[PDB]
């Protein structure tokens, strides 16, 4: 934990700019993690503050940290359905077919909120559309078990 | 009736015995308590739901209750909380003047029909509907300091030994155990279970079955056969009542015939209801009581009585066990109370004083010394007619009237003297004389002084509140005053004093008074020469009123409003706060770490530091505490630097430094049942169906904006907690399904693992008490140890939790709150320095117009007693000032002469200004309480001026300034006698340090300062405004 | 129902009696708990 490092988590949690950008001018550890394993980008992802997913993605943040449970920053832009973060997240190389500790996807967690759009995306960056959570589910098998049709037409 | 009494001394006599035993009679049936009633009736709601969630208790408890809030009177809003240790409290805050009792059954009967909407555990919890409003007489602190007792422990002594007798104690009308009785704690092991097939499910089962009461009948009960010989009650299974017993409870018997205890699964012992606190004393375990006064009742003798009780608990004390008193109420009703004797004692020797220096008998001196005591004790007597208490606020208003009497007092018997002197009257003669010059003027001046006092009687909740105790008090001691003035003291002088040779005014003598006779009379003809100059150049004297009068608005303008000052109480507080999501034992160590500064430090002040682990105000959980200090008396801290606010400010810029951890001090509100009265309290709310994360966004938006004003708001904050990460884990319908595993098993087998449950009651040496399933500490720490509990399957096999379920990190709130019924968020702030509340409240409904569409907002609290007592101010000084004037008009028999009196009012407001802006005190309750007796006090000298010019002008002939020089001749004694007796006897207040010191200081140095330039600039200004309004008219 | 007269003082009478306290005007409290399971705790008020 530092000093700065903290206060950056929660710069990048509530989303001030301003914060951030002396923050890196000042050397704040952009690999700062909380008790949970998030960094500011997990932080960044949740919240969709999304110029400063691209601060930190140009001070060298980890694009790919993972939380305790395996979780990454895509995952929760996925989830929570910030089409830009995402889209900024897979150019920097965000592993598109990254599972967590329950074999769960970005993919998995986009098609389970309905997120046409962000599992488009994540199919064009070759999100792998046959991979199985750990109960051996698909985007597609939520996809026709939330009744969701348009997003079934998507993935065939 | 002056002279009626006059003729009467015997009958003035027992008017004046049937006041004093009346006055004593109300003494002996008086409450006594530190404050009367200020905070308007509250109801709180409380309920727990074990191992639950915020959003859980919101959603099934807060929601539901709230909805059925309806049909109940006189509520002004409502408000609630819901946490994640499973909490909620609804607190319901009804109009003032509202019957508490009517309201909280009223509130409880809606409750009592909605409880079937309520979870099981949740109705076997209960749900508490009490008075919150009341704050503590006393707090019992029980420590062990020699190793032997946990807090568990002594919370389970005090509850079996030491409560109830508290509770039946004599006036005593609530206790508070900080702690629990013991429950049976049962610690399961989740690799013991798996090992037997067994779960939470099988242990809440065996022991639902083995620790039970067990109806049976009656043998040869009726209807019996005729000729049956015996009828006994039969007695089958009955509650367990040990450990023991409850680690043989039966489980299993395996194929071998062996078998499964409970003691083979769980670690069984007697421990707490719940582990979310941790109390220590100086560092060592602690529990205690908390105790309120009962209605009516004598806080004194209730305090006795408690020590009385516990002292004959000690005798049964284990060892190591101590009983502490780390906060106690009790001192500031008795420094109060002698204050009113101490003041009545000084005033006696001053009034003696001078009375004597001025008139240099001592029989002039019995008068007052008689007068003041039965007008006192009858003003004990109306305070209880109608219903008041001696408390701090009425015996502070004693005092004061107590100054008032002894002006009263002095202005009866100087007049009788004078008349003696000029005119040569036997003492009979001469006081039906000088009561017929002054007997209409007294009245007026009672009704005068009464239009003052009384509209502020009539501002509405708590200020109201506090205000009329002040005037209700001096408003009864000077109505009685000049009732004895026209009864007892004119049949006292007519009696008591000795005759004045015609033109004796002592210059004859020798000696020190002889000399002092001489040095008066010479500069009272200095004096009414310099008035004879004043009133040739009455022009320039108007000017300088103007000046006066302006420097009045200036000063006014620019002195801070506040609306109670700090006191030094003896305690206060020191916040704790760590980050979202740090440990109980983390908190611990902070805590140590400030009560290892204070008890090194401040070692010479401090007494004792209570830290309470795991509870904040504005939110409980691990991470929050509190460190209660408690200091030696007043006495033992000399001087600024020993009193609280220095020794706060020194402790919270020590703890600045402290790592990762929210630590500063902070001194209690000067009543702390009224609660922080300062700033404004501000509620943000979802209006339509936003929901928590828009709010948030919402307040964010708002706080941001207001931080761009630091101009005109200072330390706009929130009252709440911040969204924490939480463990959502999901569990999978489909493969519980295929495996054979029912949900009921995996959500009993989660909750009672991980949240604990409330199986049922055992009796512990006669006290029925809790049942508790949980698991062992190490296993239900990490989100690994989460696949180690394991679920049976239809078919008898063992399914591990992982097998069913999936988990992720999320953010939620530890704390959601609710106002009037939809999700809000509360704002505190104040107004940055040379601004109003006012105004930085009229800029925060202008930022929160700017909000997202659907968020409101609302005042409350301080906010909401400050608006609408706002809007009454204006009406009640109108109705004041129309009054006075009419009383005026009808004394003087004109519509022109009252503005010869009213014109003095800036003159001593003037001084008590400039005083209070020097000593840089501020404009609070206390201050405009002395504003009030300063106004009173300058216009009864002015009435009498005028009433002495007018009737000589009316009954004598007398020229326009020949009878202006005249009264004001004669008036000179009279005023500074009375203005050396009041300054002298107000001094004490305003050099007081100690209890209460910081109201003493506010009306002191106003009541002061008001009365040094009330009386020098009086007895030339009102000369002068007699004489201008005259000619106008 | 079925409770023996210690039981129901033990886990009803007394649990009652022990929030009893603080009520205005209370003169005294006297109460009676049987074999029967039934308990009855009666109230006295100042006489006015
Ligand atoms: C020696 C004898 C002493 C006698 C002293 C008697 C004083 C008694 C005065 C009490 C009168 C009621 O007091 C006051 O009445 C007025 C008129 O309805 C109320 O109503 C007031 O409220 C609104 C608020 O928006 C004002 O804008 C409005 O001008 C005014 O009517 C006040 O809210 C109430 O506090
Ligand atoms: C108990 C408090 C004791 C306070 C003692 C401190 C002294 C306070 C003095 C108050 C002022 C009185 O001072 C008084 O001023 C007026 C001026 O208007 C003087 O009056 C003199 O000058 C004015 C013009 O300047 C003439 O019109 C007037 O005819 C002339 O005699 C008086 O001679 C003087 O006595
Ligand atoms: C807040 N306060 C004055 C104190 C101070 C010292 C303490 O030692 C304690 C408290 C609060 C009390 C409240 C009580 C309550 N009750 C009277 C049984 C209670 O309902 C709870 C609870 N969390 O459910 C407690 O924490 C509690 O058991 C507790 O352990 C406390 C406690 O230990």
């Amino acid at each position: 934990g530092s000093d700065l490092g903290k206060k950056l988590l929660e710069a990048a949690r509530a989303g001030r700019d301003d914060e951030v950008r002396i923050l890196m001018a000042n050397g704040a550890d952009v690999n700062a993690a909380d008790v949970v394993g998030w960094t500011p980008l997990h932080l960044a992802a949740y919240w969709g503050h999304l110029e400063i997913v691209e601060v930190l993605l140009k001070n060298g943040a980890d694009v790919n940290a993972y939380d305790t449970l395996g979780s990454t920053p895509l995952h929760l832009a996925a989830h929570f359905g910030h089409l830009e973060i995402v889209e900024v997240l897979l150019k920097n190389g965000a592993d598109v077919n990254a599972k967590d500790d329950n074999g769960i996807t970005p993919l998995h967690l986009a098609a389970n909120r309905g997120h046409l759009e962000i599992v488009e995306v994540l199919l064009k960056y070759g999100a792998d559309v046959n991979a199985q959570d750990k109960f051996g589910k698909t985007a597609f098998d939520i996809s026709i078990n939330n009744g969701n049709e348009d997003l079934a037409e998507i993935l065939q | 009736m002056p002279n009626f009494f006059i003729d009467r001394p015997i009958f003035a006599w027992v008017i004046a015995i049937i006041i004093m035993l009346a006055g004593g009679l109300a003494i002996l049936k008086l409450p006594v308590a530190q404050y009367p009633t200020i905070a308007p009736p509250a109801v709180t709601i409380s309920a727990s739901y074990p191992g639950a969630d915020a959003k859980t208790v919101q959603d099934t408890v807060t929601q539901v209750i709230e909805q059925n809030m309806n049909g109940i009177d006189n509520l002004m809003y409502m408000s609630s909380n819901s946490d994640s240790t499973g909490t909620v409290q609804i607190t319901l805050t009804f109009e003032s003047g509202t019957d508490a009792d009517i309201a909280q059954v009223q509130v409880q009967n809606k409750l009592q029909l909605a409880m079937p909407l309520l979870p099981q555990e949740v109705q076997q919890q209960g749900v508490s509907v009490e008075k919150s409003s009341s704050s503590f007489l006393m707090v019992v602190g029980v420590i062990n300091t020699d190793g032997t007792m946990t807090q568990e422990d002594i919370s389970d002594y005090v509850a079996a030994n030491m409560k109830d007798a508290i509770s039946r104690t004599s006036g005593v009308g609530d206790v508070q155990l900080f702690g629990s009785q013991y429950a049976m704690r049962i610690w399961m092991n989740p690799n013991e279970l798996n090992k037997f097939q067994l779960t939470p499910v099988d242990v809440i089962t065996a022991i639902k079955a083995q620790n039970a009461q067990v109806a049976a009948g009656q043998l040869g009960g009726t209807p019996p056969v005729k000729g049956q010989q015996l009828n006994a009650s039969i007695i089958a299974q009955t509650r367990l009542t040990s450990t023991e017993e409850f680690g043989k409870i039966l489980l299993k018997v395996n194929q071998d015939g062996s078998r499964v205890l409970l003691r083979d699964v769980a670690k069984i012992e007697l421990g707490g209801e719940n582990y979310d606190i941790i109390a220590e004393f100086n560092g060592q375990p602690a529990s205690g009581l908390g105790i309120k006064l009962a209605t009516g009742a004598n806080a004194l003798d209730t305090a006795a009585a408690i020590r009385a009780e516990l002292a004959k608990m000690e005798p049964f004390f284990p060892s190591g066990l101590k009983i502490v008193y780390p906060y106690d109420t009790t001192p500031f009703v008795k420094i109060s109370i002698h204050e009113v004797v101490k003041t009545l004692v000084e005033a006696i020797i001053l009034v003696f004083l001078v009375m004597y220096l001025f008139l240099q008998n001592f029989r002039a001196t019995l008068i007052p010394t008689i007068a003041v005591p039965v007008v006192l004790l009858g003003t004990f007597a109306v305070l209880a007619a109608f219903g008041f208490s001696i408390n701090t606020l009425t015996m502070f208003g004693m005092v004061l009237a107590i100054g008032l009497l002894v002006n009263d007092a002095i202005v009866v018997v100087e007049n009788v003297e004078r008349v003696m002197a000029e005119e040569g009257l036997p003492p009979k003669e001469a006081t039906r004389k000088s009561m017929g010059q002054i007997q209409g003027a007294l009245v007026g001046i009672a009704m005068v002084l009464s239009a003052v006092f009384v509209p502020m009687a009539f501002f509405g909740g708590s200020t109201g509140a506090i205000y009329r105790q002040f005037s209700i008090t001096i408003v009864s001691a000077m109505a009685l005053s000049v009732l004895v003035a026209l009864i007892l003291t004119p049949a006292l002088c007519a009696t008591m004093l000795k005759p004045i040779a015609k033109g004796d005014h002592g210059e004859g003598k020798k000696g020190f008074f002889g000399w002092f006779n001489r040095m008066f009379e010479k500069s009272t003809h200095h004096y009414t020469d310099s008035v004879g100059g004043i009133l040739r150049s009455t022009g320039r004297y108007l000017v300088l009123y103007l000046i006066i009068v302006v420097g009045m608005a200036y000063l006014f303008v620019r002195l801070p409003s506040s609306f109670l000052p700090d006191e030094d109480q003896g305690v206060f507080m020191t916040m704790v706060q760590l980050p979202a999501g740090a440990t109980q034992e983390r908190t611990q160590k902070v805590l140590n770490e400030v009560t290892h500064y204070y008890l090194t430090k401040e070692k010479n002040n401090v007494e004792s530091v209570f830290a309470v682990n795991g509870f904040g105000f504005a939110g409980r959980g691990q991470n929050t505490g509190i460190a209660f200090v408690s200091l030696k008396d007043w006495a033992d801290r000399p001087g600024e630097e020993n009193k609280v606010e220095a020794i706060t400010m020194r402790a919270t810029r020590a703890f600045s430094q402290i790592k990762d951890a929210m630590v500063f001090a902070f001194n209690l509100p000067a009543i702390v049942e009224l609660g922080t009265a300062t700033g404004f309290d501000f509620e943000l709310i979802d209006q339509a169906g936003l929901g928590h994360e828009k709010l948030t966004q919402a307040r964010n938006q708002l706080l941001a904006e207001a931080a761009k004003h630091p101009d005109m708001l200072t330390s706009v904050r929130p009252n709440g907690l911040e969204d924490t990460p939480q463990f959502k884990i999901d569990i999978d319908q489909e493969k519980a399904q295929a495996l054979g595993v029912s949900i009921n098993d995996i959500n009993t087998t989660l909750g009672a693992a991980w949240g604990g449950s409330y199986v049922n009651d055992f009796i512990d040496r006669g006290r029925v008490k809790k049942v508790y399933v949980m698991s062992e500490a190490k296993y239900r720490m990490l989100p690994d140890d989460i696949g180690d509990w394991y679920v049976r399957a239809a078919d008898g096999q063992m399914v591990p939790f992982s097998a069913f379920s999936s988990s992720r990190w999320e953010y939620g709130s530890p704390r959601l709150e609710r106002y009037n019924g939809l999700p809000s968020m509360e704002i505190l702030g104040q107004a940055a320095p040379g601004k109003s509340t006012g105004e930085a409240m009229e800029l925060m409904e202008q930022l929160a117009s700017k909000l997202p569409t659907g968020v409101g907002y609302d005042w409350t609290g301080m906010s909401y007693q400050e608006r609408l007592s706002g809007n009454q101010a204006p009406s009640l000084y109108a109705i004041s000032l129309i009054v006075v004037f009419l009383c005026l008009a009808a004394l003087y028999e004109s519509w022109s002469i009252p503005f010869s009196v009213m014109l003095v009012v800036p003159l001593g407001v003037i001084g008590a200004l400039l005083a209070a802006t020097f000593r840089g005190l501020t404009n609070d309750v206390y201050f405009q309480v002395g504003l009030l007796t300063t106004i009173g006090l300058s216009a009864k000298n002015a009435i009498l001026i005028v009433e002495f010019a007018k009737d000589l002008m009316d009954k004598e002939g007398k020229g326009l300034i020949e009878a202006t020089l005249d009264a004001v001749r004669m008036r000179l004694r009279p005023i500074l006698m009375t203005s050396l007796a009041f300054i002298l006897g107000v001094m004490p207040l305003v050099i007081s340090t100690g209890a209460g010191s910081g109201a003493q200081n506010a009306v002191g140095t106003g009541v002061m300062g008001g009365m040094v330039t009330a009386t020098v600039l009086a007895i030339f200004f009102v000369p002068v405004f007699f004489v201008v309004v005259r000619r106008r008219f």
